[PDB]
RNA sequence: GCGCAAGACGGACCAGAGCGAAAGCAUUUGCCAAGAAUGUUUUCAUUAAUCAAGAACGAAAGUCGGAGGUUCGAAGACGAUCAGAUACCGUCGUAGUUCCGACCAUAAACGAUGCCGACCGGCGAUGCGGCGGCGUUAUUCCCAUGACCCGCCGGGCAGCUUCCGGGAAACCAAAGUCUUUGGGUUCCGGGGGGAGUAUGGUUGCAAAGCUGAAACUUAAAGGAAUUUGGCGAAGGGCACCACC
RNA sequence: CCCCCCCUCCCGGGAGAGCCAUAGUGGUCUGCGGAACCGGUGAGUACACCGGAAUGAUUUGGGCGUGCCCCCGCAAGACUGCUAGCCGAGUAGUGUUGGGUCGCGAAAGGCCUUGUGGUACUGCCUGAUAGGGUGCUUGCGAGUGCCCCGGGAGGUCUCGUA
């Protein structure tokens, strides 16, 4: 069955971006999805993304601008340190001028650069470039 | 389609699709009321009965259980209620 | 095309559309021609919207007159139905015709005598004539298509919804396209139409040439 | 997909988004509560109770006219049986299958379906034991076929 | 006289039909077989041999079959394919003379 | 040609059709029991997915006990073929083939492709259930009923096409969404022989099933496709160094 | 006499359940007002009565399916089955798919203006001028031909013959 809705959402938006659709659909919704899509829109890979709310299971409509290449998910839920994220970004990111690493810290869902400038770290959600 | 807008299409598009593929989630069946031509009391019945039902006063049976919607007794007046 | 006032359809163009039979389609339905078919009538026939047809005709005519070299646009015909239409259209506007056995060594082979690379290509139908589409794929060359509801759409920039089974419909559509491109270029003024003959582009079967030869002097 | 069938299905109820009392219906809570009381003392299972209410009395669902479901009302009165209805039906089906297989000896697929429904009974039994509605000394055997019918 | 009447039936393809399959469900065939057996056993148990044979020289049983069975699924070809006799009564001469006149 | 008697099997109807977990399943009728899908504004509320221990079922052939064994037919018997056949061929022919029990758990038991779940295109069909809509058929007017036709919905065997994409290519709408490498999970393999061999354990009355080596040799053994081959392969044309 | 016949062409008389229509003709729909709102009474469908309430006194016909259904009067329109003058009459008889207002269906007898213009044909056959079976043809496929009675003329219709 389905036990990782975030991996399915990221794979669906990756497939629909690679085909070239403008508005996509995600059948689950969660806190992690909506904060991940807000940090997506803040760093500027998507546009105005919508969400429908009901009493059963909300769905998310995401506008696309084509500014994404590939957007994967670390599974299972690994943990990193501050002396460790450089090892991840050297062998995972395509470059150091772009490509971001998102991670869950004590202050919430956030990317690795402001985690480096704020000096805290934790479990890692996924990646996008 | 490339820029297919899934925010608000025509209502025929949500009509032709499935009850669960619809982006706003709502079923298709409804409630109804129907009487006997030789009586005064009128009762309400669901569109899919699944049990045989007779009108109150124990005069004449009203619906019949089918695979789909319940077929009504011949010669009965009805109208769909909505809110 | 539809933003201005004079560019909308006239009153006799609807009459010519209904007389020539430019509204009925085939039997099946494609998945790219869904936005031009409005509603399926009886006998398994789908109806194109004529406002969409006139609008895309205006857009295609604008794309044709956009270039400043009249001898750089090319028209292609394969079947024997539409032959005189593209020839007299190239005589009027200034285009270059290829009618009957489009040779595959034109746009790619650069040593042959029949080597001419155009800027715009106008095909009669993609399904009946698909060889210039594949060769137009190999060079910077857009295509203009007069496609039906059963014709597949591929490598097409501007698609014209058409009923390309009758010769009168294709000839009258070519007549209106030539009329629009000469009005847009600046030869015939918009305030007066030049509508003297639409039968210049009409093709008739080889019975009627002998019949009209015996009827006329 | 199903947990014994090879195929996958899609057939279930679908409540609408509109969480409100129907304005056309004029019914209180006490009359429908004593209707639950009467139809429960007549000797019927709560699924059929919900079916007969939404069939005859025109109620959408009880949760939209009250703040609780059927079994909570029945345990508030205390007329809810000590055995759950789905487990009771599964045990009755297993008893019927074993009774048929007592006289029909060479029947392999019926024995396989008996194994499948015993697996279903075992899974529901472990669930009902770990959610503290049945005592841990309870256990289903063949000799309990006349005990919990 | 004890007989064993056999019957056969084939379904009819409509002129408007485009589907080439044209089969029938098992319960349809079961109910058609039940109606066919009841109609065929009704016309024989009530009369003697001569009368049911005189009804059998034209197609009267078959005309009843495509009269009564077209309401469930249209069928066109029913003949009584075989009639088999099993037992006869005690041999006499008046019956033999009265079948000849 | 007419009767009697025994055993086996249910053709044509039968299809790139149905059902079942698979092995498999076709005379009608009567009884019992189970189940997919469809529909649902009914109920419990996380009961979920895959699985070492352990368990059920399992074509034929094989062994133990029976009534009864048509036809076919291992081993065998007798003749022709053949330089030589104890092979192909023909006639007999035991055990077997069918039923009731008692067992081993082996196939190319192969879709040579694990299960669940999400996503990415189209076309036209068939099967089930539901749904809307012209017009015909069950004595000529209505209703839903069975059938005919036009569209829609869900699950399953699918067919055609597709520079979506993948692959060494055959090919695949999954064998895809993979160096731009991470959804969950069970079994399983590292050049080829030795060898599924010997020993040991295990089950079995019985054949064998499961588990499963070592020494030594070896630089190839293998998979896809192309170019004229070469075919007691098919289909055309020619020659008196071929024929009439 | 080419004939017992029979067939074809030309010309008339009779039934029909085709179209535009006439006399008796039955219903559906298209708008307007029930002075205006809130409940009780009695087993019956759209009924009667009251109690609240607006100017001492006087009032609105109802239903429970909250929005259209009955009972009225006005305004005329679109569609509609049978009969051939009407009652008899949709009447015996007539049907298996199941009922319904239920198809087709004469009469006997009686009574009154004393009973329709234009317009095609008709292979037996079950159910019509419809649906559904189904021919002859130059042997092969096809354009024409095929109801009862009467008069004249003729006696080998055609397109190519695997």
């Amino acid at each position: 069955v389905r036990m990782n809705v975030l991996a399915d959402a990221l794979k669906s938006i990756n497939n629909a971006e690679k085909r070239g659709k403008r508005q996509v659909l995600i059948r689950p919704c969660s806190k992690v999805i909506v904060r991940f899509l807000t940090v997506m829109m803040k760093h500027g890979y998507i546009g105005e993304f919508e969400i429908i709310d009901d009493h059963r299971a909300g769905k998310i409509v995401v506008n696309l601008t084509g500014r994404l290449n590939k957007c994967g998910v670390i599974s299972p839920r690994f943990d990193v340190q501050l002396k460790d994220l450089e090892k991840w970004q050297n062998n995972l990111l395509p470059s150091r001028q772009f490509g971001f690493i998102v991670l869950t810290t004590s202050a919430g869902i956030m990317d690795h650069e402001e985690a480096r400038r704020k000096h805290t770290g934790g479990k890692i959600l996924g990646f996008f470039f | 389609p490339l820029a297919k807008d899934l925010l608000h299409p025509s209502p025929e598009e949500e009509k032709r699709k499935h009850k669960k593929k619809r982006l706003v989630q709502s079923p298709n069946s409804y409630f109804m009321d129907v009487k006997c031509p030789g009586c005064y009391k009128i009762t309400t019945v669901f569109s899919h009965a699944q049990t045989v039902v007779l009108c109150v006063g124990c005069s004449t049976v009203l619906c019949q259980p089918t695979g789909g919607k319940a077929r009504l007794t011949e010669g009965c007046s009805f109208r769909r209620k909505q809110h | 095309s539809g933003a201005l006032d004079v560019l909308q359809m006239k009153e006799e163009d609807v009459l010519k559309f209904l007389a020539a039979g430019t509204h009925l389609g085939g039997t099946n339905l494609d998945f790219q021609m869904e936005q031009y078919i409005y509603k399926r009538k009886s006998d398994g026939i789908y109806i194109i919207n004529l406002k969409r047809t006139w609008e895309k005709l205006l857009l295609a005519a604008r794309a044709i007159v956009a270039i400043e070299n009249p001898a750089d646009v090319s028209v292609i015909s394969s079947r024997n139905t539409g032959q005189r239409a593209v020839l007299k259209f190239a005589a009027a506007t200034g285009a270059t015709p290829i009618a009957g056995r489009f040779t595959p060594g034109t746009f790619t082979n650069q040593i042959q005598t029949a080597f001419r690379e155009p800027r715009l290509l106008v095909v009669t139908d993609p399904r009946a004539d698909h060889q210039p589409l594949t060769e137009a794929s190999y060079v910077n060359l857009p295509t203009i298509a007069l496609c039906n509801t059963d014709s597949p759409l591929r490598y097409v920039d501007i698609a014209i919804p058409c009923n390309n089974k009758g010769a009168h419909s294709v000839g009258l559509m070519w007549w209106m396209l030539a009329r629009e491109v000469l009005r847009m270029r600046g030869t015939i003024s918009r305030e007066h139409p030049w509508e003297v003959m639409p039968d210049l582009y009409f093709y008739r079967d080889p019975e009627e040439i002998e019949k009209e030869e015996q009827a006329a002097a | 997909g199903r947990m014994h069938a090879p195929g996958k299905g899609l057939s279930q109820s679908a409540l609408p988004y509109r969480r409100s009392v129907p304005t056309w219906l004029k019914l209180t809570s006490d009359d429908v509560k004593e209707q639950i009381y009467k139809l429960a003392k007549k000797g019927l299972t709560p699924s059929q109770i919900g079916v007969i209410l939404r069939d005859s009395h025109g109620v959408a669902q009880v949760r939209f006219v009250t703040g609780n479901k059927i079994l909570r009302i029945l345990k508030s009165k205390g007329l809810a049986p000590d055995l759950p209805e789905d487990l009771y039906h599964l045990i009755k089906k297993a008893v019927a299958v074993r009774k048929h297989l007592e006289r029909n000896r060479k029947d392999k697929d019926a024995k396989f379906r008996l194994i499948l429904i015993e697996s279903r009974i075992h899974r529901l039994a472990r669930y009902y034991k770990t959610k503290r509605v049945l005592p841990p000394n309870w256990k289903y055997e063949s000799s309990t076929a006349s005990a919990l019918v | 006289y004890l007989l064993r009447l056999f019957c056969v039936g084939f379904t009819k393809k409509r002129n408007n039909q485009i589907r080439k399959t044209s089969y029938a469900q098992h319960q349809q065939v079961r109910q058609i077989r039940k109606k066919m057996m009841e109609i065929m056993t009704r016309e024989v148990q009530t009369n003697d041999l001569k009368e049911v044979v005189n009804k059998l020289i034209p197609d009267s049983i078959g005309k009843d079959i495509e009269k009564a069975c077209q309401s469930i699924y249209p069928l066109h070809d029913v003949f009584v394919r075989k009639v088999k006799m099993l037992k006869k009564p005690k041999f006499e001469l008046g019956k033999l003379m009265e079948l000849h006149g």
